[PDB]
């Protein structure tokens, strides 16, 4: 179990900001404790709240701090640290536990300095370079990463720069059909026929996953045609029990 | 229309001696979010029955049009329902399904309405044996009260249907007294109506496929749950999930 | 005493360097300072031909200092200094304060963090009778009573709802002789109701959106002269028709920052009347609320409902509970622009469990019933939740709770009885709770096809109207909800409709939209509401029952427009069929459905065409009664319309929004009137 | 299939010798049309950049003249789509049909593939949509306007493509690249009923870009970026486009 203390600022009560933060924490698998609350004097005054966050493991803590980063939460002035960096050793592959960018304006802390991320895009990694023009932080998609680059891992040393209010049919006509399809599918299998399946990620998103697995397992399917998403979503469901929440999704593709 | 006929008039029967004069070219949601809900509703419905509570059901003809018919019959048959609120159509469609195995094809439909008017009420079509099964059948046998409220769309109507909407509202209200659960199955207008009349502290389940109806369960998430699949499937699952004892 | 003086500021350091309103978006550093100069010079020089113009020194790093309209508000020797919402303009305040001080004005400063942005957001009636004050985007509602007291003027509050029109002076412009230049689409329904109560129709000049986004309300008026950026010919005729002379001068480099002519000036010589003194319609009230506020988002629920309803708030204190799992407690000062708005807000908070400060608890007000089945004006509308009311110091539980009712108090042997009743059950003698005191709760057709069908049906409506034929419309409340009622009432008014068949609800909501601008509590000027309340249409139901009929409602003046209005004015027969879900009902609703069917059938005789506008229950009823050879158009957004069964020849069906259909229909009937 | 034909081969023509052996309210759509129109006007005057991504439904529904008018009058700086929207728009302008369905009528008993396969074959014969316009056989429509006013367009390949056109990018790594390049500096993106492409384009865009999403299926709810910078409307795309140009006209009155 792990604990952190975060700080949140803005119009906390009327924006629903502090409500969304608490929701993310509990729904993702952690728990919270509001330590203190300074109320602004006027409606447009800013308020502040310090919140202790608990997670059952590191993996779930960094999942939670990620979501909180988007909402603009920060570490105490005393707890600021540099982002951890790990190098790329194979083209197009990121190092384990790489941080996954979002669509929002982002700063990272390097050598005590806060640095703006360029070419900001969601579902990328952040690479760090020392250039003749200083430090460069840019989002890259996984397949653009080159062996040698430094990439942010873990969740330290990252904050977002949002504005303030940036941040503020019929059914047994079916068992009819089913009963028929079931029987056709039977005899074709027995007769040594050939069945082909096309499938979209919606198979995985509903319960469909393990049922299609059985079909293929018990000789009913002789070919499967799909796209990227059905394969990544199936593998995410079986490797983690989730189905896209982007960290899980990107971690699968990278692996 | 049937109710305008006066004793003495001659009326065409059979099909001889009739032709038409047309021109020429006149004539030319998610699903196991449902067994989720179901499994809950099933259990609530259980303990209320055991605890001697009071469950009320509103129902539209769509219950009959899907498989729903016999499943609602069992519910009423096995003590789960203490009142039923509907309109003309649910009663006529249930009776058509049980008397002929059809569900509106207008001859079957009109023949039912005329027969019940001949006997003078639904309870008399049961005492005389022409109705032997179904939703309405069970209500009479087991003395579950029902109110059928008229609409601008009613054929007949049946003698039972309350075509005075003021009294119809007062009868709905009176039978809603002490309700702990209101089970609302695809009943469109009657659901809203019953809603209006019902105070908080009353569990309310709402089923329809139009998830634009469940939209209008604007009460708690702790005193309202709305699902969006057909009542046939719902009432089916609810019946075998209930049956698991 | 008759010499007029303006404060301006030259654009030496002007540019668009940030984005704090929608006009600025995408316009950063796209300002041409040379063109800004020559455009500013144009205004400056036209203005100097009619008035005095003083200048503030421009200041590097505060580009928006050119918009002196936001420096403060001056009346007589007093100025209330602006306090800006955005920090990008907060550095201007010292430079404005300094100018105002050096010119001998008594300077009043608002509390820190209470925004107010000057004559840009507050505008004097030109004959000095009162002050129009805006709120919503910049200035805060709670600054208004400060203006009243410090400048000693009656203050009227107007809520802004369009983010493109974020200052009052972008869509509101009082003129000489009492004329008013404004854009109705920038205000909510209550604010529009207000404007219409204070300014006579012949003196209102409501402008079109084409004129408003060129900033035609952002106008400088001296005597008979109005200066603006750009004016349509329609607008020029309107103004010069009532005696104003229009002067256009291009101000596009400043539109890129969200201002025009009036934004670049501040009139510091304003008419002071001795008979004019402070007056506040703003009301405020402190409520307490407790529970898991941070947790269940209840406190955010309630504050959202206050703003959305047109009020405002200041949280006075928030206190976390004892232990980790305890309840939190807040005290909130709630503000409204009027009592009417305060009652809507407090009704919504009562519902959530908010309660009064012990020091402010009061007995509920009571008024008697003098007519059976009619409530007195401003009765409280009950909810589905358990409720206690306070009578003679005592809180008592309301019995027979039910949502759209009134609460009746009576004396009985065993004590006082508080009873929830529906309107028609109220009996003369009964006492009914009014106001909001003493109450708490204890808790898919393609585009191509819709156009082709609109062609056909329009052609057929025209044909039938010329022939002295008979068109019958059956319509449900969705016609009004969706926003298509003006289109329907225009059809009825221009003679294409010979009978209207409907229900209780469509009649209620259409009278509701015309009396208040809401359909089911949702303001129609906006497409939205955080919730929406039943107060508005229950008040309609009660008012019409009080008169006794929709017709009596029109004769008395309280219904002036809409569908039902037109039916009455042009003697179009309408039938309202009762249903099980009816609130009320209206006196006009037929609750005997045998009679209803009869009346429907009688008004269907000789019908050549029937329009069925999204009302399934009634469309089927009407279809059942109609013989073949009658044309039937069926419009609903749900494809299951497929009950149009009578063939390609005599029944066409279209699957689309009913108001959208009606919108294109009237549009098509217009272009058939061209030759 | 067409692309597999080799020089020398003899192909059957004509028809001889052949047999077979067998939910936004009205009030909201208008308000959004007000906003988006005002924003398109604003951006055009400012020398900004508007990018449109559109699917074949725009043409099916009957909204292509509205789209080609937007492109012609300067409100569109790049067009991102697929093979199908380009084929059907050239088909509507060469023959008046979209998928064999006459556009003068809203209907067809069936509708045939002869018309748009002839389009695919004709354009491959010329070698590009641009060569198709230079030769005179394309005289109007969306793709016409892009060529005439030098509006960059990218056509992304898909698994369902007939042909494809010479202009379709069948290497999707290159496609994504080209999409991303033409998305730089975009202030607004119009997404006209093309789910596959709207998501692809959304994925590549950073916050602070305005995004209007129009589709008739409410699941648009993938407009996730908040009230501030992503508005969604649930209605017919041609109907939207119809009101949009109409609204852009009455802002040109004074
Ligand atoms: N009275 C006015 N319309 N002033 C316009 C002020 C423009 C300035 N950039 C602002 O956002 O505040």
């Amino acid at each position: 179990v792990e604990s952190r203390i975060i700080r949140i600022e803005g119009h906390l009560l009327d924006s629903g900001l502090i409500n969304r933060a608490l929701d993310m924490i509990v729904d993702t698998g952690g728990s919270f404790q509001v330590l203190n609350f300074n109320l602004g004097e006027q409606r447009q005054s800013t308020s502040a709240a310090e919140v202790k966050v608990s997670a059952p493991s590191h993996e779930v803590m960094e999942e939670i701090i990620s979501l909180l980063i988007d909402l603009g939460a920060v570490d105490l002035p005393q707890d600021e640290r540099d982002a951890k960096l790990e190098p790329v050793i194979q083209d197009g592959v990121a190092p384990d536990d790489f941080y996954v960018s979002t669509i929002y304006p982002t700063e990272v802390r390097i050598n005590g300095q806060w640095i703006k991320v360029e070419n900001q895009r969601m579902d990328g990694a952040i690479a760090i370079t020392q250039t003749p023009n200083g430090l460069l932080a840019q989002c890259k998609i996984l397949r653009d990463l080159k062996a040698g680059e430094q990439v942010i891992v873990d969740v330290l040393g990252i904050r977002t720069i949002r504005k303030t209010e940036s941040r503020e049919s019929s059914e047994r006509r079916v068992e009819l059909v089913v009963e028929q399809v079931a029987w056709e599918l039977r005899k074709i299998r027995d007769a040594g026929g050939k069945v082909v399946v096309t499938a979209g990620p919606v198979v995985i998103h509903t319960g469909g996953g393990e049922h299609l697995s059985r079909l293929i397992r018990e000789g009913y399917v002789q070919a499967l045609l799909g796209g990227n998403a059905i394969a990544v979503h199936d593998i995410e469901q079986n490797m983690m029990g989730t189905s896209l929440g982007h960290r899980h999704h990107l971690k699968v593709i990278n692996t | 229309i049937l109710r305008d006929l006066k004793a003495g008039e001659q009326v065409i029967v059979d099909v001889l001696g009739i032709r038409t004069i047309r021109k020429t070219e006149s004539r030319e949601s998610s699903e196991r979010r449902v067994e989720l809900v179901v499994e809950q509703v099933a259990w609530e419905l259980r303990k209320i029955r055991d605890a001697g509570g009071k469950v009320v059901v509103t129902a539209g003809p769509v219950v009959i049009h899907t498989g729903g018919g016999e499943h609602l019959s069992r519910l009423i048959r096995e003590g789960y329902v203490q009142a039923l609120l509907g309109g003309n159509a649910i009663a006529v469609h249930d009776i058509e399904q049980n008397m002929m195995g059809t569900s509106l094809g207008h001859r079957h439909h009109l023949k039912v309405i005329n027969t019940i008017r001949r006997h003078g009420s639904i309870a008399k079509g049961v005492e005389s044996g022409i109705i032997r099964s179904g939703v309405m059948y069970e209500c009479v046998r087991n003395q579950i009260p029902f109110v059928l409220a008229g609409s601008i769309r009613d054929d007949g109507p049946l003698p039972d249907t309350q075509m005075d909407l003021i009294k119809a509202q007062e009868e709905y209200a009176k039978h809603l007294e002490g309700a702990e659960m209101i089970l609302m199955l695809s009943s469109m207008l009657h659901s809203i109506g019953v809603g209006n009349m019902t105070p908080a502290g009353v569990k309310m389940v709402c089923v329809d496929i139009n998830p634009a109806v469940t939209k209008l369960s604007d009460r708690g998430s702790i005193e309202s749950v709305g699902v969006v699949t057909d009542v046939g499937l719902f009432l089916s699952l609810l019946t075998q999930q209930l049956d698991k004892l | 005493t008759s010499r007029i003086r303006f404060l301006m500021c030259p654009p030496d350091h002007y540019d668009v360097d940030y984005v704090i309103n929608p006009w600025m978006e995408g316009n950063i550093h796209k300002s041409s300072r040379d063109r800004a100069v020559e455009q500013w010079q144009g205004l400056y020089q036209i203005l100097k031909e009619h008035a005095i113009v003083d200048l503030v020194t421009p200041q590097k790093g505060w580009p928006d200092l050119v918009f002196t309209a936001n420096a403060g508000l001056v009346l007589g020797d007093n100025v209330v200094l602006s306090r800006f919402l955005h920090k990008e303009r907060q550095g201007e305040e010292p430079y404005f304060k300094e100018w105002f001080e050096g010119n001998g004005y008594t300077v009043y400063e608002l509390p820190k963090d209470l925004p107010f942005e000057g004559a840009g957001d507050a505008l004097l009636d030109r004959e000095g009778r009162w002050l129009w004050a805006g709120y919503g985007f910049r200035s805060e509602l709670d600054s208004h009573p400060y203006l009243a007291k410090w400048l000693d003027i009656e203050v009227l509050s107007l809520r802004l709802i369009d983010e493109r029109f974020y200052h009052l002076d972008t869509c509101f412009c009082p003129l000489a002789n009492g004329y008013l230049l404004y854009y109705p689409g920038a205000f909510d329904s209550y604010s529009n109701r207000l404007i219409e109560m204070r300014v006579a129709p012949e003196k209102r000049i409501a402008i079109a959106e084409a004129d408003a986004v060129n900033f035609a309300c952002n106008t400088v008026n001296v005597e008979s002269i109005v200066i603006m950026n750009k004016a349509s010919d329609a607008l020029k005729q309107s103004l010069t028709g009532v005696g104003f002379q229009v002067l256009e001068t291009p101000l596009t480099e400043f539109l890129k920052a969200g201002g025009a002519a009036k934004a670049l000036t501040l009139r510091v010589t304003e008419p002071v009347r001795d008979e004019v003194h402070a007056n506040v319609y703003v009301e405020s009230r402190i409520i307490r609320i407790e529970g898991h506020l941070l947790d269940s988002g209840l406190i955010n629920r309630a504050l959202d409902m206050i703003v959305d309803t047109g009020g405002s708030f200041q949280v006075l204190n928030f206190n976390l509970g004892e232990q980790r799992q305890s309840t939190s407690a807040a005290e909130v000062k709630v503000s409204a622009p009027s009592h009417e708005v305060m009652e809507e807000i407090i009704s919504l908070l009562i519902d959530l469990g908010a309660v009064d400060l012990p020091q402010d608890e009061r007995d509920a007000k009571l008024e008697p019933v003098i007519q059976d089945g009619v409530a007195p004006d401003d009765f409280y509308v009950s909810t589905i939740y358990p409720t206690e009311v306070r009578i003679n110091g005592q809180w008592i539980k309301v019995e027979n709770q039910r949502m759209d009712g009134a609460i009746a108090i009576t004396q009985t042997p065993n004590g006082l009885l508080a009873q929830c009743k529906i309107l028609r059950d109220l009996k003369a003698g009964e006492q009914v709770i009014v106001d909001v005191l003493g109450i708490r709760t204890i808790r898919v057709s393609s585009e191509r096809r819709v156009e082709l069908v609109v062609e056909q049906v329009a052609w057929e409506l025209r044909k039938i109207r010329d022939a002295g034929g008979k068109v019958v419309v059956t319509a449900g409340p969705v016609v009004i909800h969706t926003g298509g009622g003006e289109h329907l009432s225009r059809l009825i008014r221009e003679g294409y409709v010979q009978a209207l068949l409907g229900g209780n609800a469509i009649a209620v909501h259409d009278i509701e939209q015309n009396m208040m601008g809401t359909s089911l509590g949702v303001d129609m000027k906006r497409g939205v509401a955080v919730r929406g309340g039943h107060r508005h249409h229950l008040k309609v139901i009660n008012t019409i029952r009080r008169h006794g009929s929709i017709a009596k409602g029109v004769e008395s003046g309280i219904i002036r427009s809409g569908v039902m209005y037109e039916c009455v004015r042009n003697q179009i027969p309408f039938v309202l069929a009762g249903s099980i879900r009816d609130d009320g009902p209206l006196p006009d609703t037929q609750m005997d459905l045998i009679k209803a069917q009869e009346e429907y059938a009688k008004h269907l005789e000789g019908a050549e065409m029937i329009l069925m506008l999204s009302s399934m229950l009634h469309s089927i009823g009407v279809g059942n009664m109609t013989p073949a050879g009658v044309k039937m158009v069926c419009v609903d957004i749900n494809p299951a319309t497929k009950l149009s069964d009578r063939g390609s020849i005599e029944s066409v069906g279209v699957v689309t929004d009913v108001g959208l259909f009606l919108s294109l229909l009237t549009q098509q009937l217009d272009k058939l009137t061209s030759p």
